[PDB]
């Protein structure tokens, strides 16, 4: 009937705020680790400037 | 800036320590040029002692 189908239609939108938050769960954590992978720019710079010491 | 500035200071101490030992070597070389000059003067006064008329 009317009212029971309306609450189940909400659960499409109620899971969309979970899709909103999973897009801020994954994107928050995944690009933090390539902001942790930029230390490899510091690994290559140190040995290259070790040649400046050498 | 710790790895670079320390080795630039330590090289500049090393360069300045090189000129110190270079200056002190040529200054000590000037000692022995005067020291043997006083040593051979001590030998040549002994030859004045050997002959008698000039020594008396």
């Amino acid at each position: 009937q009317g009212i029971q189908q309306l609450l189940q239609a909400e659960k499409r939108a109620a899971e969309k705020v979970a899709d909103a938050r999973k897009r801020k769960a994954r994107r928050l954590k995944q690009a933090k680790e390539e902001a942790q992978m930029e230390v490899d720019q510091y690994r290559r710079e140190r040995e290259q400037e070790f040649q400046s010491k050498q | 800036e710790k790895k670079e500035k320390q080795i630039e200071q330590q090289k500049k101490i090393q360069m300045s320590n090189l000129m110190n030992q270079a200056r002190l070597k040529v200054l000590r070389a000037r000692d022995d040029l005067i020291t043997d000059l006083l040593n051979e003067a001590k030998q040549r006064l002994s030859k004045v002692v050997k002959d008698t008329t000039r020594y008396q």
